[PDB]
């Protein structure tokens, strides 16, 4: 019957191990229009990123207000316990809670019209990240699924809350807007559709927490503002075009001024857009 | 117990007569603040439904889009659930590729829908985590959800009584009680439920 939740049961082959060509490169490697939009619109972000920046802070004592100028995007991606409890991992660093998540003064960063990308968990983190963006004065907008494949690992894996009914295989990262954006006449601040609310990837190795990389580039694709700021991040998620701020980061090169120049006269906080771009890119 | 089912207003209907279930599913058309091409229930109408009526203790799967996101969130907890899972069904096409292209969202594209999985009492007899939390499944005919989630709601509760609230002609299962108001009129084999009917509909 081509039940793919059956044949789970049957042989431990999640049912997204069926879904085809979700790569970055094989996804359009038979769409040469739909590669195109992708590349150049990648090469648009390339042009006009700033270095990488970065910062280690304790977070948790850290006034937020010495991060400047405000921001277009933030990437949220605070360590749940969950993280360490479903994989059994000893965290290295401090676990956050919801509670210590929601303290955060992240409305005190974000620009007027701005986006937030929260990384949830699978659990009590689909409720209260919610009331976190509620906090922040943010209103969620879309809901963007890791959804992780055991292809190379066939079976099945005990989820650890005792509350969950069904194997969890996913994590959600929650999009939240701010201010007044209209996506058919704001083409200057975002492409809207360039990107589906899905990624799909293998299981990482054990001890491994990193999110996908993928991540980045739905944001990038969709914001035109120049500011992302990456909260938590690590040394190995420092990108250019992105101002990293963490408490396990080796090292510190953020300068607030030299930072602010990147984006002030006679430079813009948006990348503009170039023609070719303006023809191929979804619009309605 | 074969397929039963009721032709109704899920508004209207006295569900008291229905009996305690072990899941109730439901797949609403709800007001998503958007010009559709089918009537939607009011977001005061849902929250009025008396789903409490209908559970001591078991799941509900509440199948939600859009603003109902949050709206449905609410009205788990209006109807005494706690959500303690969320299913998504992902999606694709024939050749079992998402669909990537289009404008299917506001912001971004969807790949998925979403079904809220919330808890009421303390069931037993169930069997958890034989499951995965993601479908994988065509878009088959007029269907708005999977019909894989019988087979895991089947063996996550193997034998018990089930009702679906919205349910479509197609959608009528063994072990199901069917609401809606697209079915062929009223079936009921349960002859406890039979009795229940005629006490409270004498004229039928």
């Amino acid at each position: 019957h081509n039940d793919y939740c059956q044949h789970f049961v049957d042989t431990g082959h999640r049912p997204q191990n069926f879904i085809r060509d979700v790569g970055l490169a094989d996804r359009f490697e038979e769409y040469p229009k739909l590669r195109e939009l992708i590349r150049l619109k990648d090469e648009l972000i390339a042009k006009s990123n700033t270095p990488p920046m970065y910062l280690q802070a304790d977070i948790e004592a850290f006034d937020i207000r010495e991060l400047t100028p405000k921001f277009d995007v933030i990437l949220l991606e605070p360590p749940l316990e969950e993280y360490y409890r479903e994989t059994g991992i000893t965290a290295n660093e401090k676990c956050w809670t919801w509670d210590d998540i929601m303290k955060l003064e992240i409305d005190e960063i974000a620009a007027p019209r701005s986006f937030i990308f929260l990384w949830c968990g699978s659990g009590e983190g689909l409720d209260l990240g919610r009331v976190c963006l509620r906090k922040w004065g943010y209103r969620r907008c879309e809901d963007i699924c890791w959804i992780k494949t055991n292809k190379n690992n066939p079976g099945k894996t005990k989820t650890l809350d005792p509350k969950a009914v069904f194997q969890r295989t996913k994590e959600h990262c929650l999009m939240g807007i701010k201010g007044t954006v209209k996506p058919s006449t704001d083409g200057d601040f975002i492409h809207a559709n360039v990107d589906i609310d899905l990624i799909i990837t293998e299981e990482p190795e054990i001890g491994n927490i990193e999110k996908p990389v993928e991540i980045f580039h739905i944001i990038e694709h969709f914001c035109l503002g120049r500011r992302r700021l990456h909260l938590f991040g690590r040394d190995s998620t420092i990108r250019p075009g992105w101002l990293t701020v963490g408490p396990t980061l080796t090292n510190s090169n953020y300068n607030a001024e030299t930072y602010a120049s990147y984006f002030s006269a006679p430079n813009s906080y948006l990348t503009g857009c170039t023609e070719e771009i303006e023809r191929l890119r979804p619009k309605s | 117990f074969p397929p039963q089912w009721i032709c109704c207003d899920i508004r209207y209907l006295d569900v008291s007569i229905l009996g305690k279930f072990a899941v109730v599913m439901a797949d609403p058309p709800w007001d998503i603040h958007m010009e559709l091409p089918y009537g939607t229930l009011t977001d005061d109408e849902m929250r009025r439904l008396n789903i409490p009526v209908l559970q001591d203790d078991g799941f509900l799967f509440l199948w939600v889009t859009g603003r109902a996101m949050e709206l449905g969130r609410e009205c788990l907890n209006l109807w005494g659930y706690e959500r303690v899972d969320e299913i998504i069904w992902v999606k694709t096409n024939q050749l079992q590729r998402i669909i990537r292209t289009g404008r299917t969202g506001h912001w971004l594209n969807h790949g998925k829908e979403h079904c809220l999985v919330g808890v009421k009492g303390n069931p037993q007899g169930f069997n958890q985590g034989l499951d995965c939390d993601v479908i994988v499944a065509e878009v088959r005919s007029t269907s708005h959800k999977p019909d894989e989630i019988y087979g895991m709601i089947e063996r996550l509760s193997p034998g018990t009584r089930k009702i679906e609230l919205f349910g479509r002609p197609h959608n009528v299962q063994p072990n199901w009680i069917t609401l809606g108001n697209q079915l062929d009129g009223i079936h009921l084999l349960d002859p406890d439920v039979v009795a229940r009917f005629k006490q409270r509909y004498p004229d039928g």
